[PDB]
């Protein structure tokens, strides 16, 4: 669980290049940081590895 | 001579701003010190404001970089991997205290060890 | 005496922790070794994925 | 003390950097993303070889 | 029809051979300056963070030409030098003093 | 970096790592070069006084 | 006179100074206890060292 919480964070960090919203900008793969957040675990699951 | 004197008396000039150049005596001897000096602080001047731009720069950089990996542990561990109880915010600032006393690249064993 | 007893505390002190890196060393010779079993697991993993 | 720096040059060349697992963790993640995305488009491809 | 999807025809392969030759710690922008997106790779920091990074064995033979430790922050790398100049001029009035006392 | 090291805003148009290792490793020596003579005029300076 | 020559070597540890010097120049060893706080102990000015 904590492996993949970090996996999705470090992974939505590469995509989200901060950079200002270009509503153009052709993320990588085509992927947008709702695709990645979709391979977290179970909120149950996230919850109880962060406490 | 005539080159040194002048190089002096634009040194002292820069130094002393608007206040008056203090009369002394000049020979070759006490031209001789002043100019080793002024040679001296020149070539100091010039080295400290390349480290001080440097800094500054790495200042930002340092800034830049704490808020990357703020961000990422927030969004990976949570607020909560900020509500540390007292002895662990203990333990951790005793291991930061500890790092920026070594002056260590980073919180490492390969790094603390050899300090 | 004193600059003996001195050498003396300094020569124990280097020694415990020479004792202590060679364990450290040791500790982390084998991390390195599971490290690239990983390596070749997650290797795997990604072949998988392709 | 030249024993103890042979042991420290030991240390700091087994720092063990996992940065090429971690990159395999990070495109194996990413791709997956991109698998699930690219299987939502062949799904809509079928329905509309099925009109 | 045809032409269409000869484009997209090994579209998902075409992809992935592109992907697998990028670096992915390029594609982690920081802005120092609130306008300026650099590589975080691509800073002064982070020149030592990495035994993979690009500058890294260059950088470690310059630590080692100025006798500065590898643990030493990066930050350290001017100020150091700075002092060894300092140590130079020293070391010279030194030498000068005492060929003029011998 | 480079500026330090040099001195000589010898405008050199084309900077190289490779010249920066070089510089500083010069650097050093120069400093190693002074301690050594120093040291041979501490041994001139001993011997005259013996 | 020796105080001066002390401060001054203290501060200018550079400067090869005798007591014969400023025995022999007075108003030079005014000028460089004047100095000696414009200049900081490493040599370099003091409102770059204060930067």
């Amino acid at each position: 669980g904590l492996q993949q919480c970090m996996l999705v964070s470090e992974c939505s960090r590469l995509l989200t290049a901060d950079s200002v919203p270009p509503s153009d900008s052709t993320s990588i793969l085509g992927l947008d940081k709702q695709d990645l957040l979709d391979l977290l675990p179970p909120n149950m699951l996230v919850l109880w590895v962060r406490d | 001579m005539d080159e040194k004197s002048t190089k002096i008396i634009m040194w002292l000039k820069k130094m002393f701003g608007d206040k008056p150049l203090p009369p002394y005596e000049v020979n070759t001897r006490t031209m001789e010190i002043l100019y080793q000096l002024a040679e001296w602080n020149e070539a100091r001047d010039k080295d400290l404001s390349l480290v001080t731009e440097d800094l500054k720069l790495k200042s930002a950089e340092v800034k830049a970089e704490a808020k990357y990996l703020q961000d990422l542990l927030t969004e990976g561990l949570g607020p909560s991997y900020t509500n540390l109880s007292r002895m662990g915010n203990n333990y951790l600032n005793q291991i930061v205290d500890s790092c920026l006393a070594l002056e260590l690249k980073n919180s490492s064993l390969s790094s603390y060890i050899p300090a | 005496e004193e600059e003996v007893k001195a050498l003396q505390k300094q020569k124990n002190l280097h020694i415990r922790r020479r004792n202590k890196l060679q364990m450290v060393e040791s500790g982390n010779r084998q991390m390195c070794l599971k490290s690239k079993d990983k390596e070749e697991e997650t290797g795997r993993a990604f072949q998988e994925v392709l | 003390q030249e024993q103890i720096q042979t042991a420290e040059r030991e240390i700091v060349g087994q720092d063990l950097n996992c940065e090429r697992a971690q990159d395999l963790c990070r495109r194996s993640l990413l791709l997956r993303a991109f698998n699930k995305k690219r299987e939502e488009e062949c799904e809509a491809l079928c329905q509309s070889n099925k009109k | 029809i045809i032409q269409e999807s000869q484009r997209l025809q090994d579209s998902i392969q075409k992809e992935v051979k592109h992907f697998s030759a990028i670096c992915l710690p390029a594609l982690l922008k920081v802005s120092t300056d609130g306008f300026n997106l650099l590589p975080s790779r691509e800073l002064s920091i982070n020149r030592m963070s990495n035994t993979h990074a690009p500058y890294y064995g260059i950088f470690k033979g310059i630590y080692e030409s100025v006798r500065l430790p590898l643990y030493k922050a990066p930050e350290s790398v001017l100020s150091h030098v700075a002092d060894m100049k300092k140590q130079l001029f020293f070391l010279r009035s030194q030498l000068s003093s005492r060929s003029e006392a011998i | 970096l480079y500026q330090l090291l040099d001195g000589d805003n010898t405008q050199k148009l084309f900077r190289t790592y490779d010249g920066l290792e070089s510089v500083a490793q010069k650097l050093s020596q120069d400093i190693a070069s002074m301690r050594d003579q120093l040291e041979v005029s501490e041994q001139e300076h001993s011997l005259l006084l013996s | 006179m020796a105080q001066t020559l002390q401060y001054v070597s203290s501060r200018l540890s550079m400067l090869q100074i005798d007591e014969e010097d400023l025995e022999r120049n007075a108003q030079f060893g005014k000028v460089l206890i004047e100095l000696c706080p414009l200049l900081g102990p490493n040599g370099g000015s003091a409102n770059l060292n204060r930067e």
